[PDB]
């Protein structure tokens, strides 16, 4: 039961998208948000894209017009609060009442202890601070080597090139994406990457550095003007934990965006809800789920006999010459594959199946595709085999009708 | 000054050409009988609005985030978008339709 | 807290709650409701010594400790409505509540393939699901068991002693996998194989035909029963059908919590962290359920009472073997003490990580596995030289070191 005063930790887009459904579904109650950068929250996927480009932070604002009489407190950090008292301490000395409290404060990356002390700059970049300063490092005539070979360090690599930087890329894994993308495409991708400018490396590790040389482990020199450490995210729970909430490197919440504190909810990168598909409780690093976990959980807020959060996950890529759309599982028993697998015209769809059913399902520079194959998720179907393969077929009259 | 971008069959309802003046490539919609011409690009990830685009009513949803416009102000309905699409001014003449790939508004 | 308290379900994990609710202060109402006909019994000495004198009278718990109880014994709990505050029983009756106590624990995993198979087919659980089972264990008789889990080895040798004539087989290579080490589980097959049972492994199971049971490698296994121990899963359906968070098990924190404000869960059917890994697991123990029931009820009285915190740890008697097990089973490192012998076991494995006592495991040796839980609880690093001295005493070690 949604209770004044609600009181939101967090300014990003999952607390944003929060509060614009808690008001525009008919809660003119309190509100107030505390967030412990200072500026307007933003957008956090453009930091990949134009961002290093035309370095604006004016266009990539999230705009909380959707969310009247709130009250932002920026600039404030949360240090604790007390599910016994239900209050808030913040960091400029002020107390927040709360009825209903919702944690909202997301991810923080995993920086390079191995780079401790480096004599050469490293970002890990997860900011419009960060942002501003990788960005401003990449010069024309440069380098730059980036840690990790997830989505961080292929997007920022890809415009790494288009500035002109000669990019080289540490991977501890065989192979990049491993967390979360078919493997054809993680091996498309690469090579993708080789043919652009980017020197990559799979199976290594940065042992250290000296003066002004990176060092993998096999004793490898490596002359970087500027590193990048993107090795990933961990859920900033530590509020969470400290009042007794069940947490794994993430807060659990069940489909309303609960979790086991009375009055207390959670949403967005911080927090471990189940994936309808695997049934397992994973933590979903995707704007995708920071919006819609906002919205599902602040209308059942207002809105009992309203469902709790459904939708499948699904997310996006911006890397290059590569327009990438992601969905569902990134494995399955069987692979279908459309269009033409090119790194000079790449158009394409992979879908991947398990025991017929669709699974999951990328879309590269193929857009129409992606909202036909995800409702065909959303409902498990396992549609004809052999017309799912083929070009003639188009997956929106499959998807919509029958 | 006004330039005839297409005729008033290319664009039939529910549907939109884009239209490529010099590199101005101009999304144009047919509403239930009205046409508004907007900016192409969707202001997030600067997709093809009308290649690819949803338009249910008066409402362009983009297919590579899902993003959700208004043709008739460029007003986002959802984002991820942040901006509101800037738009032409659009006259027909006849059996063919006019923007002025000046004058466009935001 | 908030009366009146409601549990549902009958097992040691509700019993202990609310015998420590009374304990801990509270005066309030209490219903308890159980689906099965029987007052609150025990479930170890029922492929135990049940087996060997079989009077359920014997194996009963006292609800003594937890006096003025409206023990609602023979039906069953069919939902709760958290918004109402109310339960739904198939006697009709319906429960309004103030707190609510989900203590449902686990069922026994079935098998496709005894699935109305000519001769018996059983699972051991239930009271019911134990007399049928002794009724079957004939002196002269054959038989077979399915998984070596914890009932299936105990089973195995509660069997033997009577002259019944056993056969194992399993589909992962050793015994014990789901918790036991490696050494561990080496020792007891053999001494099982010591002692008649033709222990298999790697082997399902396809086809019985009133003698010939199921199996991949065609075989007359032979028996007029078949006893199946092959894990359990969590009874978390009305938790589920409520909107919990659950995944073959409910996800609760250091205080019984559920994400359903009100509602606590208990023992078996949940889900929890275990300090160790920092990992929710289902800890399926006697001691788990017991212990952790205790602290719901004390934090729930109390205010200020700490959350649970107790280590997993649990014991097997298998005909000589009496198996006690603390925490994980392996580690980076492993120390053997005692002997470890064929017909007259006596030994300790200590599981190490990074120097860190991390598990432990002793056989027919119970003075040691006391002072080992002990360092295993405080994060001790003794030094290993001295662990491994078999002058060493473990319990001047822990009660000081
Ligand atoms: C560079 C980059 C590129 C990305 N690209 C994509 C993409 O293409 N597609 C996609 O689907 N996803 C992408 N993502 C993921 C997406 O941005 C996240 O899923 C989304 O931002 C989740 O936001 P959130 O609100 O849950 O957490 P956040 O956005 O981090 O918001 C948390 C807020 O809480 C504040 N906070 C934390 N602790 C406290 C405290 N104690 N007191 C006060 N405030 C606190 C934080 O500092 C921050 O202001 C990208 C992310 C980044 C960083
Ligand atoms: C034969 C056997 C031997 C064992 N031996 C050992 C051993 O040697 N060492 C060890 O550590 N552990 C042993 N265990 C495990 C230990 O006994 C269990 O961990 C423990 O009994 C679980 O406690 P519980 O109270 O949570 O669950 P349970 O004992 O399962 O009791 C839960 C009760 O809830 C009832 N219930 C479920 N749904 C409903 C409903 N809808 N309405 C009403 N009632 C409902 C069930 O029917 C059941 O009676 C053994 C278990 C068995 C079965
Ligand atoms: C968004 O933003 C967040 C961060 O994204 P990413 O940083 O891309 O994380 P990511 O988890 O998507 O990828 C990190 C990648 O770096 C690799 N890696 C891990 N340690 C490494 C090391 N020491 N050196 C080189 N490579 C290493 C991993 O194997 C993985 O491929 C995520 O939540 C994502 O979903
Ligand atoms: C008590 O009682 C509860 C139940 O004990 P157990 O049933 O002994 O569970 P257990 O988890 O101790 O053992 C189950 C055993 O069955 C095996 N198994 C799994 N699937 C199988 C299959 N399909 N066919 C044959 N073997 C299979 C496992 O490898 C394991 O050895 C536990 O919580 C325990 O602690
Ligand atoms: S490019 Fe249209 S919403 Fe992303």
């Amino acid at each position: 039961a949604l209770k004044a005063p609600v009181v939101v930790l967090g300014a990003g887009l999952a607390s944003v998208s929060f509060v614009a459904e808690l008001r525009q579904a008919g809660y003119q109650g309190l509100i107030t948000v505390v967030g412990d950068e200072a500026e307007r929250p933003y957008d956090r996927p453009p930091l990949s894209k134009d961002f290093m480009a035309h370095g604006d932070a004016e266009k990539i604002r999230l705009d909380c017009k959707r969310a009247p009489e709130v009250e932002w407190l920026l600039g404030v950090t949360a240090q604790s609060f007390d599910p016994q008292a239900h209050t808030v301490a913040l960091s400029d000395g002020r107390t927040l009442p709360y009825g209903t409290l919702v944690l909202a404060t997301g991810a923080a990356p995993r920086a390079l202890p191995t780079l401790q002390g480096a004599t050469m700059p490293v970002h890990t970049l997860r900011t419009l601070e960060d942002a501003r300063r990788i960005q401003a490092g990449l010069r024309p005539q440069s380098r730059l080597l980036i840690v990790g070979g997830g989505v961080i360090g292929l997007e920022l690599a890809a415009t790494a090139r288009t500035a002109g930087v000669h990019v080289s890329l540490v991977e501890t894994q065989p192979r990049l994406m491993s967390r979360a993308a078919p493997a054809t495409l993680a091996d498309f991708v690469a090579r993708y990457h080789a043919a652009q400018g980017v020197d990559l490396r799979f199976e290594r590790s940065v042992t250290g550095s000296v003066d002004g040389v990176v060092l993998l482990d096999d004793g490898t020199r490596i002359a970087a003007d500027m590193v990048v450490v993107g090795i990933g995210v961990l859920a900033n729970d530590a509020l969470a934990r400290a009042a007794g909430l069940a947490c794994d490197d993430g807060i659990f919440v069940d489909a309303y965006g609960r979790t086991t504190c009375p009055d207390v909810y959670a949403l967005g990168d911080v927090t471990r809800q189940r994936n309808p598909l695997s049934g397992r409780f994973e933590r979903i690093e995707t704007w995708s789920n920071a919006q819609n976990q906002g919205i599902a959980v602040a209308r059942h807020l207002v809105d009992p006999t309203a469902p709790g959060y459904a939708e499948l996950p699904w997310y996006w890529s911006d890397q290059g010459a590569l327009r990438i759309q992601v969905a569902g599982l990134a494995s399955g028993d069987e692979e279908i594959v459309r269009g033409e697998v090119s790194l000079d015209a790449p158009k394409f769809t992979l879908i991947e199946l398990q025991k017929g059913r669709i699974v999951g399902a990328t879309c590269v520079n193929n857009a129409r595709d992606f909202a036909p194959l995800r409702r065909l998720l959303a409902v498990g179907a396992k549609p004809d085999r052999a017309a799912l393969a083929d070009p003639a077929t188009d997956l929106r009259k499959l998807a919509a009708a029958v | 000054t006004f330039t005839k971008a297409c005729s008033v069959d290319e664009v039939p309802p529910g549907e939109a050409l884009q239209v490529s003046h010099d590199a101005q490539k101009v999304a144009i919609f047919n509403v239930d009988g009205e046409f508004f011409a907007t900016q192409d690009q969707c202001t997030h990830g600067e997709w093809s609005l009308s290649e690819g685009g949803y338009l249910d009513g008066d409402v362009v949803e983009c297919s590579l985030h899902m993003g959700k416009f208004c043709v008739r102000t460029g007003k986002v309905k959802s984002p991820p978008p942040c901006e509101p699409l800037k738009v032409y001014p659009i006259r027909i003449e006849g059996r063919d339709v006019l923007v002025d790939f000046s004058r466009a508004a935001l």
